[PDB]
């Protein structure tokens, strides 16, 4: 049990090229998406345990 | 050093000198007087600050994150990453230590060099009007006062005027 549940939901991802088509076929047990995401530009990403300034 | 002027035949330096780096110290009839030489000082200084300018600046090249501190990565790729980073870190440590060691060697030998260049400048101003001490002094033979000395330290010294006396006093 994890948070009192024994189920799991695991996530997969792929980058669809512009002017491409993704196609799902499914029989069940599928956690469907509602919104594709797009990247805005450039950024940095860090891991820390101190405050911003 | 390589030139044997600083810590060579010049026994030591002058803690009292705070005007520049290298200088003159004379003891004539009108008492002792000492003051610094600006051209050599500004030469050595401009060179050492040239080294600093070449060193003190940073690359624009940006590195991303390839691992994770909170949630460790897969074991094999993590050991390859740590192996690569350790090898690079080793390389940069070697490059740094070698760089600093050689920049210090060269710096020291360069100040030594500028000293030898000043001594050999004056030695050629006083063509036959002086004799080589051996401890970086110039035994003049004619009666050089506190104004003829200031004509040395401006290189305005004419050796032909005072040649007769110093020659005869050989
Ligand atoms: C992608 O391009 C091809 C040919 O260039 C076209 O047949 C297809 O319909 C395009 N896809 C979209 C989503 O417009």
């Amino acid at each position: 049990q994890v948070n009192g549940l024994s189920g799991r939901i695991d996530f997969h991802w792929l980058m669809l090229n512009p002017n491409d088509t993704v196609t799902f076929s499914f029989n069940g047990a599928f956690i469907a998406p509602d919104r594709a995401s797009f990247l805005r530009g450039k950024s940095m990403g860090i891991q820390s345990g101190v405050q911003v300034d | 050093g390589l030139f044997g002027a600083i810590a060579g035949f010049i026994e030591n330096g002058w803690e009292g000198l705070i005007d520049g780096w290298y200088g003159f110290r004379h003891q004539n009839a009108q008492g002792e007087g000492t003051a610094a030489d600006y051209k050599s000082t500004q030469s050595a200084i401009d060179q050492i600050t040239g080294k600093l300018n070449r060193l003190i600046e940073k690359t624009n090249q940006q590195f991303e994150l390839i691992d994770n501190e909170f949630n460790e990565v897969e074991k094999q790729i993590g050991n390859v990453i740590n192996w690569t980073r350790d090898s690079i870190t080793e390389v940069w440590s070697y490059n740094a230590e070698l760089l600093v060691a050689m920049e210090n060697q060269h710096t020291i030998d360069l100040a030594d060099s500028e000293m030898d260049k000043l001594y050999e400048r004056v030695k050629r101003q006083l063509r036959e009007n002086a004799e080589e001490d051996g401890t970086g002094c110039f035994e003049i033979f004619h009666k050089c006062d506190d104004d003829c000395m200031a004509s040395i330290r401006n290189n305005t010294y004419d050796h032909s005027k005072y040649r007769e006396e110093a020659m005869q006093n050989r």
